């Protein structure tokens, strides 16, 4: 089988920048190299075929070049809707094979999170569990450090954190942090605080309730 | 204008047969090439095979002992059968056309379906426990906890609230998935008007609504 290598698995660039994504085959594939875009919702579209030909309907900001083993896809000016993962595919020899993909993320101005906290629901507490949830929504850049404190001291475990993919409309991220305890453990303490540090402020983001 | 839909079970046990269907509308399978492609976790795409306009099939050699692709021209459907599955067959499964005139001779997949998830596991289904998260703009949430397998679908007010929504990716912990979803609305809309999260888990045949009530 033909091995296709996309050495760079992710790229971050500003709106307007030019970017290049590159693919190397294990053999001469005689220009039978196609490029696909998969948006974060999962829809896969053909962008370029036979190295450099644009598929019907694809904007002229996309181009491609290459020969032998080495191929490139280029976007002349990045736009907001280009947030996606891009894959190459050789069509020289069956079975068709694909590169590993390159995920493209788009810079935007730094943005402070909007923070919300939620105590355990009465329904969950009836069952014996107690999940406390903090949302940190619509922020940039993606790196954010979240810590939980219980009656003022850091609680490292029982915490599960999940980020959204970059939002294709505004380029922000959002994340959830859930602290899960038993009801019995939850009832031993009063103050629950989620504290996040992010480049948009020198103070932590602090959101707390008392049980 | 072509549309492609993958369908079939979301959870199958090891040793059993996976059986999927691609239903093609807006075009006819008696012209062009009709392909099956899957994507493993970690974005690894694999070309499994195809069936031609005259009904001849090609299979990736590593799948040839287990795979078959057949069709029903009268219903414009084609099928994937994969025998003797293991956890390595857990993937999203796509169907795709190679028919467009301009591209067919360059071996491009010119139109793809949305894909359908299949998990291969001996574990029973576990439905999600769905919990309401109540407190100018107010943020509300639903905690969708402890289900298996993926996927679930979360909506707000049956789809009518689509802006201001974040649905966080599911994470596997202690053999079960959990996710959460938030929705932000104007303060003058809640609680005066109701906000409900809807959670479907088709693998366990479950679909539930949880109204967010002020505490």
């Amino acid at each position: 089988d033909i091995q296709m290598t996309q050495t760079t698995s992710s790229l971050s660039a500003s709106l307007g920048d030019g970017i290049t994504i590159s693919c190397r085959a294990s053999q001469d594939i005689s220009n039978y190299l196609n490029w696909y875009q998969q948006k974060p919702d999962g829809t896969v579209k053909l962008l370029i075929y036979y190295t450099s030909r644009l598929h019907s309907g694809v904007p002229s900001r996309f181009s491609g070049s290459g020969s032998g083993t080495d191929y490139s896809l280029t976007i002349s000016n990045l736009e907001q809707e280009d947030i996606a993962t891009y894959f190459c595919q050789q069509g020289n020899t069956l079975p068709y094979t694909f590169g590993g993909g390159t995920k493209l993320e788009i810079k935007r101005a730094d943005a402070a999170p909007t923070v919300s906290i939620f105590p355990p629901s009465s329904e969950q507490l009836t069952s014996g569990g107690a999940s406390v949830v903090c949302f940190l929504n619509n922020f940039y850049p993606k790196d954010i450090n979240v810590k939980w404190k219980i009656d003022g001291s850091e609680r490292q475990n029982g915490v599960l954190n999940s980020w959204t993919d970059q939002d294709s409309k505004d380029s922000t991220y959002s994340m959830s942090s859930t602290l899960t305890l038993t009801k019995d453990e939850y009832e031993r303490h009063n103050s629950y605080t989620c504290e996040a540090t992010h480049k948009t402020s020198t103070s932590p983001i602090v959101k707390s309730f008392n049980r | 204008e072509v549309q492609l839909v993958e369908s079939g079970p979301s959870l199958v046990k090891p040793s059993q047969t996976l059986s999927l269907t691609c239903s093609v509308t807006g075009d006819s399978i008696t012209s062009g090439f009709w392909n099956w492609i899957r994507k493993f976790p970690g974005n690894k795409l694999e070309f499994m095979g195809y069936i031609t306009y005259s009904g001849t099939s090609y299979y990736k050699p590593s799948l040839k002992s287990r795979i078959s692709i057949t069709r029903d021209t009268s219903k414009n459907q084609y099928f994937l059968q994969l025998n003797s599955v293991t956890a390595e067959d857990t993937a999203t499964y796509y169907c795709a056309r190679r028919g467009f005139l301009t591209t067919v001779n360059y071996y491009a997949m010119d139109y793809w379906g949305q894909g359908t998830s299949v998990t291969v596991s001996s574990a029973k289904t576990t439905p999600p426990s769905v919990y309401p998260l109540a407190p100018s703009m107010v943020t509300l949430g639903c905690l969708v906890k402890g289900y298996f397998p993926e996927p679930v679908t979360v909506t707000w007010n049956s789809g009518s609230l689509s802006s201001g929504v974040h649905t966080f990716p599911a994470v596997l912990q202690s053999d079960l998935y959990t996710l959460s979803s938030s929705v932000t609305v104007p303060s003058s809309t809640w609680p005066s008007e109701t906000v409900t999260c809807n959670v479907a888990h088709p693998a366990s045949s479950t679909k539930v609504d949880k109204k967010i009530v002020p505490r």
